[PDB]
Order: C-alpha cells, then structure tokens, then sequence
C-alpha cells in the first residue's frame, strides 16, 4: 500500500528539490535521506505511476518492514 | 549476568593484554537501549522512530539485551542507542536508513544490525555500502529462517556483500536449528540462551542471531581498542580468516570468531 521510498538521479541532493518531485503529484514527504540519494514518502497509486515515469526518478519501491531477530 | 559466549569467543585473551574497547564508538541500532541500567554504560544516541522519540527507552527489550552483549565481550566500548526499530520490534527501511546515516554523520566505528527482513531495499544497500566505503564495521544478525533444504535463507540487511552476516551457535559450538544459512554466511557467534540485560534492571536470557551479532560487534570493538589503525576491510578480513571452523560451511560460514588469534 502506502509507505514507499524513491530514488532519485543526479542533481537531487536538495531536500527542497526530492519533495518538490514527490509533492507536485501530490506526494506526502516523510524524509530526505542524507548521503543515499532517496526519500522515503507517502504515495497513492496515481503518484506512484507518474513517480515511475518521472525522468528524476531512479525507482520506487515499497518502504518494507524490518524485525528483531530474537527467537 | 554475562554471556558464557564472551569466553566462548575468547574475548578475555584481549582483556589480559589490556584492551576492552576503550575509544570505540559502537551504534546499536535496534529498539534504543533502557537507561534503566546501573552498569550499562550509552555514550549517546537518537531515535528514527517517529512515534517513540527517546532512544533510551526500550519498549521491547531486544536493544538493551544486545547493547548488554556488546559491552560484555567490549566493556570499555561507547555504546549509541539508535532507535530505528519500535516496541514491537519492527522498523521501516527508512528508519533503519536513517539511523545507519545517523552512524556515519556522527563517526561511529561499529553499526552493530540484529534485525533483519526477507527482502532488501535499493536504499537499504545504498546505505549500507556507504558505511563501509566510509570506514564502518557493519554487522548483522544472519537471520532466524533456518533451512530451506539447499537455498538460502540469511535475510536481509545481512545478505548484502558489504554486511558482515552473523550465524548462532549454542554453548557446545552448533549451530541453533533456527540460525540462516547460505553463501552469505560469514561467521558464528553464540546466540542460545545468552544472559544479558533487560529493561526494568532485569537481567534474563534471550535466543537469536540476535544475540550472536553483537559478540561479533563487541570483537571488532576489542580489535579497533587494541589496533585503532586497522581498517574496517582490516578487522572483517582478520575475524573471518581467523575463525575457527566448525562444520559445513553453508551453515556455519568460516566457524565461530576466534578474537585472540583475529587481533594478533
Ligand atoms: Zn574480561
Ligand atoms: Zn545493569
Ligand atoms: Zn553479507
Ligand atoms: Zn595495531
Ligand atoms: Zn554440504
């Protein structure tokens, strides 16, 4: 469903300039990562799509869970 | 209450030359650590955890287990709560993300990852394989999936090339029937039944490649206190050479970690 992250060509190092891509199709930012060229985002189906066909846009994929390996 | 994994590892046979991890910055990125500890001594931290803010509460009890871990093989180590999993234990890639970015924007020397997921994220092996390029002993627990007759099954983040992936054994050195197994294997810990402490000034034992992962943190601590010049490649080359092996290595990797003979 909702929570993904998505990746971004060269030239995207500005936060200001990940969520402008990400919040004009109406995107909900959750975090610009620092050195990976990434920000993890809120996304409805449409956004995913036109996030997909953005030339900026190195991939979307879903921001999945990770666990506690205790047994 | 110490793991019989700290002898187990022969951790002591640096402590008798002098080095129990003074200087060496350790990121336990898990579920924050519990200030609720007399002994456990945390340096510092942050929580990536949007709904849980302070890292020095551990609403689950795996962090404060694994930080006890590492400062029983390292008890000189400085220890960094880094929140990046909540009460239930689980956390988002970009949660773990941030928290790895965290680690390097702050000079840490050890991440220590005793957390793992059945898929990898493009973002997740970006962040990871830049704590390495960056200097950082990166290590993670292995996995809980068992067997899959001949497949793998280590998870991720310990499946990627640049982490060091962590298998458990119990006290007689075989492998827990539910310890990952795989190519990525890289070595051993003790990992059944490690006593180490819980949030509330409990102390109690806990099972997981979990608690195998951070006997591997807490060596590479001891390794760095007494060789502060070795590189990360450095300190992951000399544990994996230098391990003792212990059976097939599909499921026990290069065999359990052997610190005397790693810090030569
Ligand atoms: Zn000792
Ligand atoms: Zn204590
Ligand atoms: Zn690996
Ligand atoms: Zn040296
Ligand atoms: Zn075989």
């Amino acid at each position: 469903e909702k929570k993904y992250i998505v990746g971004f060509k060269q030239g995207f190092k500005s936060c200001a300039k990940k969520e402008d891509v990400i919040s004009e199709k109406g995107g909900k930012l959750q975090k610009c990562f620092k050195y990976v060229d990434a920000a993890s985002a809120t996304l409805n189906e449409k956004a995913v799509e036109e996030l997909k066909k953005d030339p900026s846009v190195a991939y979307v994929e879903e921001d999945k869970l990770y666990r506690a390996l205790s047994a | 209450c110490v793991s019989y994994g700290v002898a187990q590892i022969k951790a002591p046979a640096l402590h008798s030359q002098g080095y129990t991890g003074s200087n060496v910055k350790v990121a336990v990125l898990a579920s924050g650590i519990d200030s609720s500890h007399p002994d456990l001594n945390v340096a510092g931290g942050a929580s990536f955890v949007p709904s849980e803010t302070n890292p020095f509460q551990d609403n689950n009890s795996h962090g404060t287990h694994v930080a006890g871990t590492v400062l029983a093989v390292a008890p000189s180590a400085s220890l960094y709560a880094v929140k990046v999993l909540g009460a239930d234990g689980s956390g988002q890639a970009s949660w773990i993300i941030n928290g790895i970015e965290w680690a390097i924007a702050n000079n840490m020397d050890v991440i220590n990852m005793s957390l793992g997921s059945p898929s990898g994220s493009a973002a997740l092996k970006a962040a990871v394989d830049k704590a390495v390029a960056s200097g950082v002993v990166v290590v993670a627990a292995a996995g809980n999936s068992g067997t899959s007759g001949s497949s793998s099954t280590v998870s991720y983040p310990a499946k990627y090339p640049s982490v060091i992936a962590v298998g458990a054994v119990d006290s007689s050195n075989q492998r827990a029937p539910f310890s990952s197994v795989g190519p990525e294997l890289d070595v051993m810990a003790p990992g059944v039944s490690i006593c180490s402490t819980l949030p509330g000034g409990k102390y109690g034992a806990l099972s997981g490649t979990a608690m195998a992962s951070p006997h591997v943190a807490g060596a590479a601590a001891l390794i760095l206190s007494k060789h502060p010049n070795w590189t990360n490649t450095q300190v992951r080359s000399s544990l994996e050479n230098t391990a003792t092996k212990l059976g097939d290595s599909f499921y026990y990797g290069k065999g359990l970690i052997n610190v005397e003979a790693a810090a030569q």
